[PDB]
């Protein structure tokens, strides 16, 4: 109680930071977490394990909460935001140990709260574009496990990177934007590595049909059929008439029929490509191949779906009505500027190329490996991700953690002028951003104030920038930690999420800060 | 909440604890560990995954350890004795200096480069086998059981196994999969000797089938696989008020039966004499099966029907209209159920299905044919990785010291830090051989520089110490040998969880 929470609440900070800085960022490390009894669970990022742990204190669980406050604004800062309010109580604890009043300091603190996002305000880029987000390739070149993408290192991520930067997808009924919105690029081994190539159209992982359908169709509308037609099961729907045992069953015949007429239906008003989400019977595919149309069936629903949301007017994928099949208004068009089943990763898969009305690209990377495919796809999900934040956010900072030793240095100097406490008051807020290179330097088995410090002494004035790496800071690594610039190794925020994660550990502090007394009876 | 060095050393302690006469039981030279029970029952067993149940597990990791031995157990089944062996030891070796020298990652690097190196030096030592001769297979597979230590019936499990398994060699990802065991089905038959035990084209079902199932002998005759969609439709199109009553019964019944009439007659064009109704099984449907002059058959396992999809080697359709040979029932099809000892046993035979023929067992009693029976499970496993893997590399430390030198030489090549772990790798390695000298009642140090001067000249090719006769030995000459992929997978899973353990640094709740 008292100092003594006030230690407990540190030393709930304390020993929570602890973990999340183990487990911080990809050299963060997994961590048996006991998740009842004996289900204990290895992961990692605290913000996910802190909501399988179990707090010791409330000053603990509202810190969980303020990752997972921050979690649900981006899981990004959450285990940070955590280390940092840990850093932050210990920093001015101390203080309030010492003569120093637990109000009169944290004015110091958010106030340089204020300052050091001022200059994370005024430290931005607007092109994280071709010196990307910690670079352009080496986002995904990092998350690349590099085995026959590795030769293609920059091949495959300055190829996904620059598909993920903007290519031409159709999103539903093509709004433009960049396509990390939805990918239908895709990977599939086969042929070699280097031929994995990004491609001009929809990728799908489908059922091309047979029977007499044409294998390429060029300029074709599209029926993309969240259906299955099969065949409506029925005995008696059309000519009732006993004739010859053929007319028995050319009574049962007319569930095909109505089919093959409202198939050529559909075709008479418009397609010749059909993209079926289910099956097809062998008579369906027929009517469409007799009716001369292409019809794909059992294709790939997610790719179908973002095809038939791109695809152009309002589509059986789109559309729930079955009639056992109904002819088109040719508003149930779907639409490729030229439709064509290509080999692609030694697989004949149809590759929808943009849209009869709208554009679209995907890739399938050729590899020899599924392995590959299980890879790029990480790489993907990471440039995806980095590149998105790049995408709804071109203000971002140079640099993740060139930003640390300047800013304790911009505070420094902004500490020095405001005397007083709350000179120090910015010292010690300035203090809590020295983890940073830590855990990371940590967690990647390095020297962190070798770096931290050597950061420390990368300046003339204090800003994050490629062009002065001497006299001013940029970027950052993680495997050896040291700055980077842009395009080198080098770092960079979103300018969104630090100052939130800043927002967060100075005001969960403070308000831990705040109490000294837990009493029960 | 326990982390750190401690959990770090608690880890090789939990780990290394297990192995110590784990290793002893390495080998047909085997020091059974005994386990008593509180309750007091005795347990004499080199097995670990007998000993990892049983014993009480001090430390998550232990819990974790269980998961890849149990994961080599579910991934192979062979060598799961020896996938704990090298996870402690990396860890146990090098873990503590390097974390004092501080670093996870530089170990945790160095487990892979350490890794493929092996790999690497294991394809050139790994020398491929004849799977075109079975017996240049079957003598690994005599040495695979004699390592099972049963050459008296699993002799014959050698060859139903390999023949069988030369049969279930075949599958298709594109890439092309070697064996598949999810085909390869086993019987388990009283009566008969497991000599006379065969095995046919396609999946025999004793699995579903111990007494009538299908008919007795269908010959041509198709056995009709229903995934439809079969369901007796209570209007005709529509499906309308369950039948609680009389008017239900008529009414509905009109809409139902012509409906199973509207399916099972277009099951009849196909040539089934037995139809075995796995989806859509219901009163009416299978009752117009005789109706439709075909035996019907209920309420079946798709597992058998997938089985039976790789035994006549059809595929199974949910098509209401078309329902054919080619859709079910592929081939000309043989259906025989014949009762081999006391039970009625459905043999499809008549594949059209790559290779794929399917193992009859029958023993004299289901006991006789069960020593067979886990052998030939072990054959399986054992002829799939000279399937997976048709290098054949010769077992023990013919295998062991040529990979060390290597990484010495490989750690002394890059002389970083990570020449620590391979050389505490390159050293972790030869606890086998010196745990065969061990086992022998030989002195290992000697044998070890012996096998050493086996590595300095020879490089150890075709030589380790030969457990068994603990002694320098050709393991070319010996016979001595083992598929690099469960060499490569048990040792590669060796190396998994020793990255695992020291990637984790905090064990908490």
């Amino acid at each position: 109680t008292g100092e003594t929470i006030r230690s407990q609440n540190v030393m709930a900070a304390a020993s929570i930071a602890n973990i999340v800085k183990s487990s911080l960022g990809p050299v963060g490390l997994d961590k048996m977490l006991v998740d009842d009894i004996g289900d204990v669970t290895i992961t990692n990022d605290g913000a996910t394990i802190l909501k399988l742990l179990e707090v010791e204190h409330p000053a603990a669980k509202v810190l969980c909460e303020l990752a997972d406050l921050q979690d649900k604004e981006v899981g990004d800062g959450t285990t940070s935001v955590v280390i940092i309010a840990a850093e932050l109580l210990k920093n001015a604890d101390e203080l309030v140990k010492q003569k120093i009043h637990p109000t009169s300091v944290i004015s110091g603190y958010r106030l340089a709260c204020k300052e050091a996002v001022r200059y994370i305000n005024e430290n931005l880029i607007v092109n994280t574009d071709e010196l990307g987000r910690d670079c352009l390739i080496n986002a995904a070149k990092t998350s690349m496990s590099s085995k026959i993408i590795g030769i293609n290192g920059d091949f495959f991520a300055n190829m996904v990177v620059d598909a993920v930067l903007a290519i031409k997808y159709t999103d539903i009924r093509g709004q433009p934007r960049y396509p990390v919105n939805s990918v239908n690029i895709l990977k599939a081994h086969g042929r070699s590595q280097m031929e994995s190539m990004l491609i001009s159209g929809y990728a799908l992982n489908c059922v091309v049909g047979s029977q007499g359908m044409p294998k390429r169709i060029v300029n074709a509308k599209i029926a993309c059929l969240d259906f299955s037609l099969q065949k409506t099961k029925m005995k008696l729907g059309v000519q009732v008439v006993i004739t010859d045992p053929e007319k028995l069953d050319q009574i049962r015949q007319r569930e095909s029929d109505i089919t093959k007429e409202r198939i050529q239906k559909i075709l008479a008003t418009g397609a010749n490509v059909i993209l079926t989400t289910g099956g097809i019977d062998d008579m369906c595919l027929k009517y469409f191949v007799e009716a001369g149309a292409m019809a794909v069936r059992r294709v790939l629903k997610r790719d179908l779906k973002r095809i038939a949301k791109a695809s152009g007017a309002t589509i059986l994928s789109t559309l729930a009505n079955l009639e056992g099949e109904e002819t088109f208004e040719a508003a149930m068009l779907g639409q490729a500027e030229e439709v064509v089943q290509e080999r692609i990763c030694d697989d004949e898969l149809i590759l929808i190329k943009n849209t009869k009305a709208r554009t679209s690209a995907s890739i399938i990377l050729r590899g020899a490996n599924d392995f590959m495919c299980d890879e790029m796809e990480r790489s993907l999900h990471d440039a995806l991700c980095v590149v998105k934040r790049v995408l709804e956010s071109k203000s971002v900072v140079p640099g993740g953690g060139a930003v640390e030793a300047a800013l304790s240095i911009y505070l420094e100097n902004y500490a020095t002028s405001m005397g007083s406490r709350e000179q120090l008051a910015i010292a010690e807020f300035a203090r809590s951003l020295l983890v940073i290179p830590n855990t990371l330097a940590v967690n990647a088995a390095q020297d962190s104030t070798d770096l931290v410090a050597k950061l420390r002494a990368f300046h003339n004035e204090a800003q994050v920038n490629p062009e002065r790496k001497n006299l001013k800071w940029i970027g950052l690594d993680l495997s050896n930690g040291k700055p980077r610039d842009n395009k080198q190794a080098g770092v960079f925020e979103p300018t969104i999420v630090k100052v939130k994660s800043l927002k967060f550990a100075t005001e969960a502090a403070i308000t831990i800060l705040r109490i000294d007394d837990l009493i029960k009876l | 909440r326990e982390s750190g060095r401690k959990v770090q050393s608690g880890n090789i302690n939990a780990a290394k604890t297990i192995a110590d006469i784990i290793r002893t039981c390495l080998g047909p030279k085997s020091m059974m560990k005994m386990l008593l029970d509180p309750m007091g029952g005795i347990v004499m067993t080199n097995d670990g995954n007998a000993i990892l149940r049983e014993i009480q597990v001090q430390h998550p990791a232990a819990k974790s350890m269980i998961e890849i031995s149990r994961t080599q157990d579910e991934e192979v089944g062979d060598g799961t004795t020896s996938v704990i062996i090298l996870a402690g030891e990396m860890l146990s070796v090098a873990e503590h200096f390097l974390e004092q020298q501080m670093h996870p990652t530089v170990v945790i690097s160095a487990y892979r480069k350490a890794l493929d190196d092996m790999i690497s030096t294991l394809k050139k030592i790994s020398i491929p086998v004849d799977i075109s001769d079975s017996d240049m297979m079957l003598n690994i597979i005599n040495s695979s059981i004699t390592t099972k230590a049963i050459s008296r019936w699993s002799s014959l499990a050698c060859n139903i196994a390999l023949d069988a398994v030369k049969m279930v060699q075949f599958e298709e990802n594109g890439r092309k999969e070697i064996d598949i065991k999810k085909y390869a089905r086993v019987e388990k038959i009283p009566g008969g000797i497991i000599e006379d035990s065969c095995v046919l084209r396609g999946v025999m079902i004793n699995k579903d089938v111990t007494h009538p199932r299908m008919r007795r002998y269908i010959k041509n005759p198709r056995i009709v696989l229903l995934d439809s969609s079969l369901e007796y439709k209570k209007g005709e199109s529509q499906t309308d008020i369950e039948i609680t009553r009389e008017e239900d019964f008529t009414r509905i019944l009109q809409m139902e039966e012509e409906y199973i009439q509207q399916l099972c007659e277009d099951i009849i064009q196909l040539k089934p004499d037995v139809v075995i109704t796995e989806k859509g099984i219901s009163d009416l449907a299978q009752h117009y099966l005789m109706r439709a002059n075909i035996t019907a058959i209920r309420r079946v396992r798709k597992t058998d029907n997938n089985r039976i999809a790789r035994a006549c080697g059809a595929r199974i359709v949910s098509r209401p209209e078309e329902l054919r040979e080619d859709d079910v029932g592929t081939g000309a099809g043989l259906l025989e159920i014949k009762k081999i000892g006391d039970e009625y046993f459905t043999f499809i035979t008549d594949c059209k299905d790559p290779k794929a023929c399917t193992i009859l067992l029958r023993g004299a009693s289901k006991e006789i044919l069960s020593e067979v029976e886990r052998n030939l499970q072990d054959a399986m496993q054992v002829c799939r990785n000279v399937l997976l893997d048709p290098q054949l590399v010769p077992g023990g430390g013919a295998s062991e010291m040529a990979v060390a030198h290597a990484l010495t030489e490989k750690s002394k090549a890059m002389t970083g830090v990570e020449q620590w772990p391979y050389r505490a790798v390159a050293q972790a390695l030869e606890v086998i051989p010196r745990t065969l000298i061990q086992n022998c009642g030989a002195s290992t140090i000697r044998l070890l520089t012996s096998l050493r001067a086996k590595h300095t000249q020879e490089n150890c090719e075709t030589w380790g110490v030969n457990g068994e006769t603990g002694t320098l030995v050709d393991m070319k000459e010996l016979g001595i040998w083992e598929p690099l992929a469960v060499k490569l997978q048990t040792y590669k899973t060796a190396v998994e969880t020793a990255v695992l353990l020291l990637r984790i640094d905090d064990i908490v709740s």
